[PDB]
RNA sequence: AUGCGA
């Protein structure tokens, strides 16, 4: 779960090769579904995706 | 729901009966026999109530200061005498009932 | 994120075989207990809905 | 989830309006004369016997409400799918909640647009019985966010005030 | 620039934890509202909370039924037990009983042995004879009680943080809780009726009462310096008359609230109206209600005629209740009765207070049913406060004295109702009676 | 506009008394004063008895320790008060009828 | 527990530059963020690896029981 | 019963409330409040108030919701006129700010109670004694912390900001809102932007969590501990985080999140994780 | 003292019996002694009204506002 | 006035149907004697028990 | 103070012998687990794990 | 009786010239009764504001004081006799005190005007401009 | 039985 109470079961371990990967060179930790956000509005993860993001640059 | 399968109950909460009103009865007589259908209680009429208690029997002087006759008359659609049959043969008599109710309550 | 520690996989339970209380001779309570899940009276309900009295008894 | 320059400007102006609102219908429930004052002691008077009876606060909270809910209405309607930073496609939240995939449009109004009226057992937010629905506000305070009426959104955040009531 | 990471710091203090002052004072501040609730039922104001409530629960009264051949309705065989002071000691162990060197005790030890963690409880035993012919004094020990982490009675409660590792805690511990076999227990916080202020209520369970019962009532909880309550109720009658509520032995009581009032201080009735309605000569609704209440007060018992009678009335009528027995005559029991029950927020020798506050309870009463105040919400933050856990030790705990002295009167009264063997005097016999009754309250 | 004062008498003389809304009392009832010389204060005690009852007053200490009550005669004509300290007494009234017990049990 | 090996998003070892980083926050006077560049941690999955590492170890240590104390 | 009323505000957090049947039984008390342990000064208030111009009881012979009632921990001490009703609750307040009353400890509850239209009954309720829940907020006249209980709130007008402060109105003001929040819901980074049931499923789950249980593992024997190894400090924090210290015991670890469906196993509640970054110790717990 | 219909002895403050009920022209305290019903007789009277709440209706609603 | 049974009868706005007034009671007899407004053909109620002793 | 349960006890309330072991019972071959989503299965199947 | 031996008899008391300038209805003498906190000595005024009526506000020692005055409690002009508030009058060192009067009517007397000394209080007003900073 | 997961 994150800080937010949207807690999701591991549906499985993605191999690194088959996650996707940015054009930084890395392969998320977590994936998320989108659809996940527009009934639980936890728009303040959004945020705190932005902002770990910045922090960590 | 349960008010209905559950229980059947012979006692609904809010009991209606919806009464379709012919084509030809028109919205004014619609609302004028929705007046003469409904309720009124003689609370519903009284504005104030004196009783002015002296004891030498126990004199109780009772003043019943009700609204206009007018207001009344076009809140309840009943008349002066209306209220003179009820006060005199219905009121008085439980008033009545419940006084020496209250003196077998006394003894 | 954070790790909750209901890791309800681990939680899984199955019994093919196991004790059976002496009163009844029917599976006895509780995955610690190799015990047997309950088809409750619901389940009963619904199994009667689909017609599947021999799946029933 | 971002509206533009313009849908910001809408949004805002038309959530000026509210503040006649609040008192107005105070007012028409209170049955007193048009834009009376604020501050008047029969006002005051006439909302505190509002107050002591479970009814007639029953009908301020029903048309203090029917009349923000119109203002919310016509927020959303003017927002909304017009005044998004990017459109639909372009916009996936749009996408979820209009193909029905997850969401709806109530959902994406309250994050773009506001939350709106929060209600309990279907009316508007308790109050003390100083009068008051929360510290912050004097008693009997007219405004249509002392009644819970939240202004603010989740992509801008609520203020205290109105986290308290949409908790 | 907003939050920036104690890395550093927080390295330094991993690495060498602070010697002096833990930091975090929130963290020890939160719990303070169960620590400090302990540390209150051992150190404060006269001893602290539960020597208050052992000075309240007074004496236990025992005649041996003083042969002596007045002398034979009179007795002349007093025996008045009580408890003084009562004490508690950071947990200690002895092995192989006391010929040994002790050793402080510590929650780590408790944990790993997966045992309590108690404290040998003593309570200064007070066995006076015949009123005063014979004063003895005993130390007694009650077994273990549990004893509060980092509370005024753990080892704990005054370590640094550097010491608090070198006794193999949490450098940080923040306490409030109890080992009990191992397992860390705390006792959950309460949310109860705010003490000492009147509540006005409106119940339909106060019509459940019987015939004759209004929705309309009051609930004062009075609460003793000690921290125990008593919850006192005003019933408005449909009648008018007023009955007061209250609840001895968990059982409830009704008495007529006029003979409480003519029974807290001496007054005409004529000062009971002045103290309802007092400038308020114009509430016909009140005069009238009033007038009801005490004149039908003056018709049910016409021969009460003042204070004392009533008195004699109120202990009479309770004396089979209260445990007093020939111990007392009915105007002791009639005000020891009142002293136990109304108001005790006010105190002894607040009878006065007690009236002026009753007075103040009735007229409120009478506000709520004409319809002239709001009804109060029980349920309503405002009207409410917090039973700390630690209280409710103190009060369960003054619960176990007054239970411990009504067995050493229950083991008297066995001895002397099968032999009579011996004289009420005799060391010989506090040390037998009190080896006889179970004193383990630690357990 | 104020009021002069044109005397002040310290020392006990005259004193007030509160009771039950009524009290008349016989044309030559007698009020025994008391006075206590208690430290810095002299708490008083009024104490008085007629034909069927007897009445005895006495000052509320804690509250008489944090408000002190002065009474004067003034003369619109004079403009001058003569002052003086008076005891504020609430006073019981008891009775013979309110002298009688029960036995001391059953 | 104890610095990781790895980061885990990217796979860059990362144990090594622990107590340089420390040092380097310590000792240089230096900045978080001039520390993790001049450590070669150019990618914020390492960047946090190292930054958010709240070293836990040097608190459990002190508890050793080997040793008198 | 379960309705979250207003009076609380400050003192029962909104949000740390479970879900379920307890849902509104079990409330959590604020980060910033207080409860009282003590009582002290009960006996120096009767001679200010008398100075102040209460009535004694025994002297006042007055009574009535017409007028207002000075009491003290439930002792009626006298009789005032709500006009000084209010003057007394008010110049009080000052005495409490100040530091010239020793009699008069910073910790008395003032109860006023205004004479109301078939309101709450009107008086002076003072409280000193324990078990009073008690909240830290800023008193305006004189700059400084005072600490006010449930049952005066209720008719105080205390500013949420100083921004927002109503001229002739606010006597108070919020040192932080933050201050209405319990411990865990200040650990939820911009719990202010999420629906609020998903902040109290937050609670559940945050206290739910496999973390840190302590450091003197070695030295305890519970029937169960989960201890996460991999701990980590965010970087999105309250600033409560450093002030409640609970960087001793991290509960969890950052990471590199994608929100995107593409795997197809990312439904409803159903997350992915990286196979490498589990094989390298991700999230790894005993 | 004679309050509304509470008659109080002058002398003691007790709520004496009430001078409609007396065996005699002159009823006495239960506390004291002293003569009423001889003396002056009183003439009580109450006006009693209505609390303003037993009688809701529209029309009631309709003065309300 | 009091028609046995029957509290109030109102007037709520037509919809989706012919005019009618809604009534808070039960009381069929009643109605039958106001049968020169009330198409009685047309009665219906809420209520079952009422319904099942008077049209069966 | 808390008897022992008669027969009567014993067979009613929410037990009722007849609803607790009779109108429903626990089951042999029976298994209990999370469920995980898996869309490459078909839509009638279901993925038992080799435990 | 002569009770609490913490208590000692009257010895010095003082003449009441209640009737030395009455006259039956015709000299319109008051009495008045004011509340004064231990904090103030009596003894040590000039002068009473209590000419103010209302605003009989008074300043003691530098200290600002509020003089209330109230008809109510005992003066309410619609009961005869609402008080208790029975006044107490001596005549000698060697007699009890006496019930006021101004004849012998066997009725009370009230205190025309009563006053209480009220403790003021600062009260400072809040700085708007200091402290709602934006 | 208490708490709790769905
Ligand atoms: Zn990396
Ligand atoms: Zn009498």
């Amino acid at each position: 779960s994150s800080r937010h109470g949207q807690k999701g079961v591991c549906s499985r371990k993605w191999p690194t090769i088959d996650m996707p990967f940015s054009e930084t060179g890395i392969q998320p930790d977590i994936i998320i579904n989108p659809h996940a956000f527009p009934s639980r509005m936890t728009i303040g993860m959004f945020v705190e995706s932005l902002a770990g993001k910045a922090g960590a640059l | 729901l349960r008010e209905i399968v559950m229980t059947a109950s012979a006692a609904i909460k809010t009991p209606q009966m919806t009464l379709p009103i012919w084509n030809d009865v028109s919205d004014e007589q619609a609302d004028t026999f929705c007046k003469s259908i409904s309720k009124v209680l003689l609370s519903e009429v009284i504005d104030k109530v004196i009783v002015t208690e002296t004891t030498a029997a126990r004199s109780y002087v009772i003043h019943m200061r009700f609204f206009d006759n007018n207001e009344y008359s076009e809140e309840y659609d009943v008349s002066k005498e209306e209220l003179q049959n009820v006060i005199s043969n219905q009121f008085i008599h439980l008033l009545e009932a419940a006084i020496v109710k209250e003196i077998k309550k006394q003894k | 994120y954070q790790r909750l520690r209901h890791m309800v996989n681990d939680k899984f339970q199955v019994r093919s075989t196991g004790p059976v209380n002496s009163l009844t001779m029917q599976p006895v309570k509780g995955r610690k207990r190799h015990g047997g899940i309950r088809v409750g009276e619901m389940e009963r309900d619904a199994l009667i809905g689909h017609g599947t009295s021999f799946l029933l008894q | 989830l971002r509206l533009t320059a313009e849908g910001n400007k809408w949004r805002t102006d038309i959530l000026k309006t509210s503040v006649d609102t609040g008192r107005e219908a105070a007012a028409e429930v209170t049955n007193l004369d048009k834009d009376t004052p604020a501050d008047d002691p029969e006002l005051l008077k006439r909302l505190q016997e509002i107050l002591r009876d479970n009814n007639k606060s029953g009908i301020l909270d029903a048309v203090t409400s029917s009349k923000v809910n119109a203002i919310t209405s016509q927020v959303v309607s003017k927002c909304v799918p017009d005044g998004t930073m990017k459109k639909f496609p372009c916009n996936s939240m749009q996408a979820m909640a209009l193909s029905g995939a997850k969401g709806s449009n109530v959902n994406v109004s309250q994050i773009m647009c506001l939350l709106g009226q929060q209600a309990l057992e279907g009316r508007r937010v308790p109050v003390m019985v100083s009068g008051k629905t929360l510290p912050s506000f004097k008693p009997y305070e007219t405004d249509a966010m002392a009644g819970g009426y939240v202004k603010g959104r989740f992509y801008s955040g609520i203020k205290p005030q109105e986290y308290y009531f949409h908790c | 620039r907003t939050a920036d990471f104690r890395t550093l710091e927080r390295e330094s203090r991993f690495i060498n934890p602070p010697k002096d002052k833990s930091a975090f004072p929130l963290l020890q501040e939160a719990v303070q509202p169960h620590i400090g609730s302990f540390n209150a039922l051992t150190e404060g104001p006269d001893g602290g909370l539960l020597n208050l409530g052992v000075k309240d629960i007074g004496e236990k009264v025992i005649f041996d039924g003083k042969p002596l051949n007045s002398n034979s309705g009179y007795l002349g065989n007093k025996l008045s037990v009580s408890v003084e002071q009562v004490s508690i000691a950071k947990p200690m162990s002895n092995d192989g009983v006391s010929s040994a060197v002790e050793r402080k005790v510590y929650p780590s030890e408790s944990r790993q042995r997966l045992t309590s963690y108690r404290g040998k409880l003593l309570l200064k035993l007070k066995w006076s004879v015949n009123n005063g012919e014979e004063n003895l004094f005993e130390v007694r020990d009650c077994g273990g009680l549990p004893v509060m982490l980092q509370s005024n009675r753990c080892h704990l409660n005054k370590m640094s943080p550097y010491e608090l590792v070198q006794h193999k805690e949490e450098s940080d511990e923040i306490g409030g809780y109890f080992i009990v076999n191992g397992i860390e227990k705390l006792i959950r916080m309460l949310i109860v009726q705010r003490r000492n202020h009147p509540m006005a209520i409106i119940r339909p369970s106060f019509a459940n009462r019987g015939a004759s019962y209004s929705h309309y009532g009051i609930q004062i909880r009075s609460v003793r310096p000690d921290q125990t309550s008593q919850t006192n109720v005003l019933h408005y009658l449909n009648d008018g008359q007023v009955t007061f509520r209250f609840s001895w032995r968990k059982n409830e009581y009704l008495v007529p609230v006029v003979m409480i009032l003519k029974a807290l201080c001496h007054t005409s009735d004529r000062e009971i109206f002045d103290g309802i309605i007092g400038n308020d000569v114009k509430d016909s609704f009140l005069t009238d209600r009033l007038e009801l209440l005490l004149r039908g007060f003056k018709k049910r018992y016409p021969h009460l005629q003042n204070r004392t009678q009533v008195l004699q009335y109120l202990g009479d009528k309770f004396r089979v209740v209260f445990q007093a027995s020939p111990d007392q005559s009915d105007l002791e029991v009639g005000q020891e009765v009142l002293d136990r029950i109304v108001l005790v927020h006010l105190g002894k020798d607040g009878s006065q207070d007690k009236f002026r506050m009753l007075l103040f309870m009735i007229r409120k009463l009478y506000s709520l049913v004409a319809g002239e105040c709001s009804p109060d919400n029980p349920d309503a933050t405002q009207h409410q406060e917090v039973l700390l856990g630690g209280f409710l030790y103190g009060m369960i705990l003054k619960e176990k004295i007054d239970e411990y002295l009504q067995n050493i009167i229950a083991q008297v009264r066995m001895d002397i109702n099968r032999g009579m063997a011996i004289n009420f005097k005799d060391k010989r016999y506090m040390s037998r009676v009190l080896m006889r009754v179970n004193e383990n309250i630690g357990s | 506009s104020e009021i002069e004062i044109e005397s002040v008498q310290d020392q006990p003389s005259v004193a007030v008394g509160s009771f039950f809304k009524g009290f008349r009392a016989p044309s030559d009832t007698t009020f025994d004063l008391y006075k206590k010389k208690k430290s810095e204060k002299d708490e008083f005690v009024l104490h008085g008895e007629n034909e069927r009852l007897e009445y005895e007053g006495y000052t509320d200490s804690s509250s008489q320790a944090s408000n002190q009550y002065v009474v004067g005669l003034f003369n619109p004509e004079k403009k001058s008060i003569q002052l003086y300290k008076a005891p504020v007494l609430v006073s019981k009234v008891v009775s013979k009828s309110s002298k009688n017990l029960r036995g001391p049990k059953i | 527990m104890i610095v990781p090996v790895r980061c885990f998003s990217c796979g860059k070892v990362v144990g090594d530059k622990w107590e340089s980083y420390l040092n380097l926050l310590q000792e240089d006077e230096l900045d978080e963020g001039t520390a993790l560049s001049r450590l070669g941690l150019k990618r914020y999955c390492c960047r946090r690896m190292i930054l958010t590492h709240v070293d836990l170890i040097e608190k459990f240590l002190r508890y050793n029981p080997l040793e008198k104390r | 019963v379960r309705k979250l009323l207003p009076e609380s505000w400050g003192f029962l957090c909104p949000v740390h409330t479970p879900d379920g049947s307890p849902c509104g039984l079990l409330n959590h008390f604020a980060h910033k409040c207080r409860i009282s342990t003590q009582q002290s000064d009960v006996s120096r208030i009767p001679s200010i108030l008398y100075s102040l111009g209460v009535a004694p009881a025994s002297h006042t012979f007055a009574a009535g919701p017409s007028l207002c009632c000075v009491q003290i921990d439930g002792k009626i001490i006298g009789w005032v006129s709500h006009e000084q009703g209010k003057i007394i609750a008010d110049t009080l307040r000052y005495w409490k700010v100040e530091g010239k009353t020793p009699g008069l400890p910073i910790d008395l509850e003032i109860g006023y109670v205004p004479p109301s239209t078939r309101g709450q009954y009107p008086g002076l309720y003072l409280f000193g004694g324990h078990s009073r829940m008690l909240r830290p907020v800023r008193y305006l006249p004189l700059d400084k912390e005072d600490i006010v209980g449930p049952f005066e709130q209720v008719y105080m007008n205390i500013a949420v900001t100083p921004q927002e402060i109503q001229n002739n109105v606010h006597t108070h003001v919020e040192f932080t809102p933050t201050n209405i929040l319990s411990i865990l819901a200040n650990l939820t980074p911009f719990s202010d932007f999420n629906q609020s049931p998903r902040n109290m499923y937050q609670c559940q789950m945050g206290k739910q969590t496999m973390g840190t249980p302590g450091v003197a593992l070695c030295h305890r024997s519970d029937n169960k501990l989960y201890r996460l190894q991999t701990g980590q400090t965010p970087i999105v924090k309250a600033n409560l985080y450093d002030d409640y210290g609970m960087d001793n015991f991290p509960n969890g670890f950052n990471a590199v999140v994608a929100v995107i469906s593409y795997t197809g196993y990312d439904m409803d509640d159903a997350m992915i994780i990286n196979k490498s970054a589990d094989e390298r110790g991700f999230g790894y717990g005993t | 003292s004679v309050v509304g219909s509470l008659i109080f002895c002058l002398d003691c403050g007790d709520l004496l019996e009430n001078p409609n009920a007396v065996l005699g022209s002159n009823v006495e305290c239960s506390q004291c002694k002293a003569i009423y019903p001889k003396s002056q007789f009183s003439n009580l009277k109450v006006v009693t009204t209505t609390a303003d709440d037993a009688f809701p209706s529209s029309l009631r609603a309709k003065k309300s506002v | 006035r009091q028609i046995p049974h029957i509290d109030r009868c109102v007037h709520p706005e037509p919809e989706n149907g012919k005019r009618v007034l809604v009534t808070e009671g039960v009381n069929f007899q009643a109605m039958w004697d106001q049968e020169a407004f009330i198409d009685v053909d047309g009665i219906t109620s809420n209520d079952v028990a009422a319904v099942l002793k008077t049209y069966g | 103070k808390v008897p022992i349960p008669g027969v009567k006890q014993a067979l009613e309330k929410k037990e009722g012998l007849f609803r607790k072991h009779m109108m429903g019972k626990r089951v042999n071959y029976a298994a209990r687990s999370v469920i995980s989503p898996d869309p490459n299965i078909e839509t009638n199947e279901i993925g038992v794990p080799p435990v | 009786f002569s009770i609490p031996d913490g208590f000692k008899k009257c010895k010095h008391l003082k003449n009441f010239p209640l009737n030395g300038d009455n006259k039956k209805k015709a000299k319109q003498q008051q009495v008045w009764l004011i509340k004064f906190p231990s904090n103030v000595d009596i003894s040590k005024l000039k002068s009473l504001p209590v000419d103010f009526e209302s605003s009989t506000t008074m300043t003691i020692d530098k200290h600002d004081y509020k003089i209330m005055d109230d008809t109510d409690i005992e003066s309410s002009l619609t009961q005869d006799n609402l008080s208790n508030m029975t006044l107490l009058v001596p005549s000698e060192s060697k007699e009890s005190l006496k019930i006021a009067s101004t004849a012998k009517d066997n009725a009370p007397l009230q205190f025309d005007k009563v006053f209480s000394v009220s403790e003021t209080a600062k009260i400072p007003a809040i700085d708007y401009s200091k402290v709602r900073v934006p």
